[PDB]
């Protein structure tokens, strides 16, 4: 059975058609699951917003201190989030253009089977990647509305 | 003579490669084991059969190449 | 540098040679960076070693570690000096001639290395002693990143005397004076030879008219390393 | 009692009792393996060491444990167990009246004899267990010929006095 | 640098003549004479060898030198030097290897000073002295295994005086033979070959 | 004695790149075999071609028609056996391009997720199976040379006779 030189690259590309999709998937999910943890800590954050803007003038100036300190180590919080976030999202692009890249290498070789299962799974990750951006972007622009109403009351009182 | 044994050490040099690739599968199917992230074990049971699909492709090509 | 003062009386007490002869798991020791052939010998014995240290290569929370010392004979201990060694929570020392169990004696067991040195001066009876035990353990909390704990300098008498002796094959006094004695002879002569020569030194150096301000200058050439060297020697 | 299985018993410090006294017991992985763990903290350990103090191994490996600390914890020292320990029967019945009782030059067992030939020897000086249970035959071939040099046959046997010797 | 080539080097000044041929290198001649105060531990035995060299055994000062030499000792100290060097005690009745070319060069110097009356020119002290040395098992074990061309050069040396041959038979297989089969094995050939016919025709007229 | 959980993402990122930065690894040096397999072959039909080339024109007016007929038909048949295989070629080097890039910016991706090692070794790697495709290259160039040769001494001494 001497193989000639086609079949080697027909089977020899599945590999990479498959590794990169895993990572891809596995940077999918870690982006995902960092974009989800993000947006929760904006939700909770948006909330302590919006309760120290029904809490102002109804505490002294220790409490006032007491709720500002949390929000700044809140905003630390976010800072950490937002690092990660940017790395996270930058392996995902890396990995995007690794699958890419790579698909088209299973293209070139006629084994386009792993090609196309490797392109469907990057339309899949690009969908779930940019639903869950939608997402975190609400969740900020709504971190955004808190603070204009935390600024407005604390400027009125 | 020469290339054929090029690509059976390749083959040797690429199988204990991915040996060590199960191994960290299993370490890592082990630390999700713990932490209920239910979707987290499906793309890495996902992730065990596809190392397992070129785990058995490398056995073949190791088998066929000491054929020829 | 007021706390300098804590090492006194110096000149009287020789320093020792150290033997490294046991260590323990994941722990080393490196170095830091015929009348005339009995006096090169004696007057190496009176010579300070070079710096040493220990090198941990695992630490945690409690790390435990066993060290043994042998200087290659019997010999008086009398000032005991360990540089500050911030990353250590603490150490014991303990001493012996023939066995651990044999004459082992315990000698300190100081928890203070991390933030100052540990000084002990002028033993007092001096004890006598060949094995040396080290036990130090790490402060929790560690962070494992490799550094130096250097040993310091240990003073003592190697030769004893009978009084000395009689606490816990001896030459006699004689001989041995008049050797040292030798060794003082042929030092002088080695002395007068090498600062003279520090002075035709000094001498070969070229006075222009008195200005300090260009002999500040001269700090920012091969003269000054050996005018250094000599002065050193 | 949980280091019965353990693989150093000749070891100075690793000892069973020593390190049983500082809250530990054996809980090993495999056959032969010196892994144990504390019945408090239950900070796990392994390649232990003949010179591996009890105290002090638990306080570098836990100073947080309350039983490092002195602090009270649910701990139950044997000698608690020894002052309340329930009188046991020389006899698993519990019936026979003792005749006689005491103890030699090894006082360590202590002896008690009934009137029926049961004699059960206890390990008095380590936890109340019992050590010797068994019954005297007076049909012994060297008391056969003891009482034939004394002068079907019929003999009766009755323990007076009890007494265990050692070198 | 070994403290016994400077030890000797004390004793070996003490020779008339030995300063005039010292001072013809004038730098290691003074450095030696400041590490003796307080390539140089070949300096102590290479003087020596140009010393014998220079002063044959057909001059009245070269027997005079060699007497004096077994007067005073000197045969001794290299002899028992020799032996510390290569680990051989004597027949009782890498610096070290250079160590052992520069001594054997020595001795081949000392008994025929031109391979750097002449039979009674030595005395049979040396020869019963010589009986006594590590000289031959120590050269036994090294015929087993630039040295090898002082080696050959000793060879000719202890052959060419006429009282220093009996010397040369064992004490049972012959060094003629056995120095052909190792230059037969090894096959520098034209030296080889020559001194071991000069060594073979040695012994051969010897018995 | 001595010692015997959600895991952060960057653990995730150390993992998941070294899933990769390895079977890239794997497939890089198979495009390296599969090209160096049609280059030492199609180095052997093209050496096959300059030996029949050598004993055509050695042989050159000592055949008849039908003889030179047969051993130019050999000759075209290697001809096209080693056009074929140096099609296959083209598109074997084609695909060891994109594996080179797949291990570069794989190697890339490692650097960003902490794995500095598998970085490392992917470009190490990459440098190897340079050198060694870059070698059967100029060998191939080497045996195309050579048939070129043969083929301008083939038409000389047939316009010659
Ligand atoms: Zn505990």
């Amino acid at each position: 059975h001497s193989l000639s030189s086609e079949a080697l690259m027909r089977r020899a590309v599945s590999l990479v058609t498959d590794s990169t999709s895993t990572f891809l998937s596995q940077t999918t999910y870690a982006l995902i699951e960092a974009i989800t943890e993000y947006t929760k800590a904006v939700y909770t954050l948006t909330s302590l917003y919006r309760q120290y803007t029904s809490l102002l003038g109804k505490m002294n100036s220790e409490e006032e201190d007491e709720v500002w300190q949390v929000i700044i180590g809140a905003r630390a919080e976010m800072t950490s989030k937002h690092q990660e976030y940017l790395k996270l999202e930058t392996t995902w692009m890396t990995a995007v253009g690794l699958s890419e890249m790579a698909a088209e290498a299973a293209y070139q070789t006629g084994a386009d089977q792993a090609s196309i299962t490797a392109r469907n799974h990057i339309q899949l990750v690009k969908l779930q990647v940019e639903e869950v951006h939608q997402l975190s972007r609400k969740a900020e622009t709504k971190l955004a509305e808190a603070q204009i109403e935390e600024l407005r009351q604390k400027t009125q009182e | 003579s020469r290339k054929i044994r090029k690509q059976l050490v390749h083959h040797k040099q690429q199988l204990n490669l991915l040996k060590a690739k199960q191994k960290a599968l299993v370490e890592q199917m082990e630390k999700e084991k713990i932490q209920s992230n239910k979707g987290s074990s499906y793309k890495l049971l996902v992730e065990q059969a596809k190392l397992k699909q070129a785990t058995s492709k490398h056995f073949k090509d190791l088998i066929r190449l000491r054929r020829t | 540098e007021g706390s300098f003062t804590s090492l006194t009386g110096l000149l009287e007490v020789e320093p020792l040679h150290f033997t490294c002869v046991s260590t323990s798991d994941g722990t080393r020791i490196e170095r830091d960076d015929g009348l005339a052939l009995a006096i090169s010998h004696a007057s190496h014995f009176l010579q300070p070693p070079p710096h040493q240290s220990i090198i941990i290569e695992r630490m945690h929370s409690g790390a435990r570690r066993f060290v043994t010392l042998d200087f290659g004979r019997p010999i008086l201990l009398t000032d005991v000096l360990i540089p500050t060694c911030g990353d250590l929570a603490s150490l014991s020392i303990d001493i012996w001639t023939l066995g651990e169990e044999v004459d082992g004696r315990r000698l300190v067991v100081a928890t203070d290395i991390s933030t100052h040195s540990l000084i002990l001066h002028d033993l007092i009876p001096p004890p006598v002693c060949r094995f040396m035990k080290i036990t130090v353990i790490g402060r929790y909390g560690s962070t494992n990143a490799r550094a130096k704990i250097p040993l310091g300098f240990y003073y003592g008498h190697t030769y004893i005397l009978p009084w000395e002796s009689e606490l816990k094959n001896q030459p006699e006094i004689d001989q041995h004076l008049a050797m040292m004695v030798a060794l003082q002879e042929d030092i002088q002569c080695r002395y007068n030879l090498a600062c003279h020569r520090l002075e035709t030194l000094l001498q070969s150096i070229d006075l222009p008219p008195l200005n300090s301000a260009n002999n500040a200058q001269y700090f920012l050439v091969e003269e000054d390393s050996r005018v250094f060297s000599a002065y050193q020697d | 009692e949980t280091f019965t299985s353990w693989p150093h018993v000749g070891y100075r410090w690793a000892q069973p009792d020593p390190m049983a006294q500082a809250g530990f017991y054996h809980q090993p992985a495999s056959s032969g393996d010196d892994r144990a763990m504390c019945f408090t903290c239950s900070v796990c350990l392994v390649c232990w060491e003949p010179t591996d103090e009890p105290w002090s191994e638990h306080e570098r490996h836990s100073p947080n444990c309350p039983f490092v600390k002195g602090e009270h914890t649910q701990n139950v020292p044997l000698s608690v167990t020894l002052a309340t320990s329930p009188a046991q029967f020389p006899c698993t019945d519990g019936t026979d009246r003792i005749s006689c009782f005491g103890s030699g030059s090894c006082p360590h067992f202590l002896a008690a004899a009934t009137k029926r030939g049961k004699i059960c020897i206890w390990d008095v000086s380590k936890l109340m267990k019992v050590h010797l249970k068994f019954e005297i035959n007076a049909y012994d071939p060297a008391i056969v010929q003891q009482l034939i040099l004394s002068g079907a046959m019929e003999v009766s046997l009755d323990i007076t006095a009890l007494s265990i010797l050692q070198q | 640098i070994p403290a016994h080539s400077l030890a000797a080097f004390g004793l070996f000044l003490r020779l008339p003549g030995y300063a005039e041929v010292l001072l013809k290198e004038r730098k290691h001649a003074q450095c030696l004479l400041r590490l003796v105060l307080g390539v140089l531990p070949t300096l102590p035995f290479h003087v020596l060898r140009s010393l014998f060299s220079t002063t044959p055994l057909t001059t009245d000062d070269g027997v005079l030198l060699r007497r004096m030499a077994l007067e005073i000792g000197a045969l001794h100290l290299i002899l028992v030097c020799l032996s510390a060097l290569s680990h051989h005690s004597p027949r009782v009745p890498r610096l070290e290897e250079e160590h052992v070319t520069c001594l054997l060069q020595v001795l081949a110097s000392y008994i025929n000073p031109v391979s750097s009356q002449n039979s009674n020119a030595l005395p049979s002290v040396l020869l019963e002295l010589l009986s006594q040395s590590c000289l031959i098992p120590a050269m036994s074990s090294y015929l087993r295994n630039p040295l090898y061309r002082a080696l050959l050069e000793l060879l000719r040396a202890i052959a060419s005086c006429a009282a220093m041959v009996p010397l040369l038979l064992p004490l049972q297989t012959s060094v003629g033979t056995l120095l052909a089969k190792m230059k037969t094995c090894v096959d520098l050939v034209p030296d080889i070959q020559k001194t071991a016919e000069i060594v073979y025709a040695a012994t051969t007229s010897l018995r």
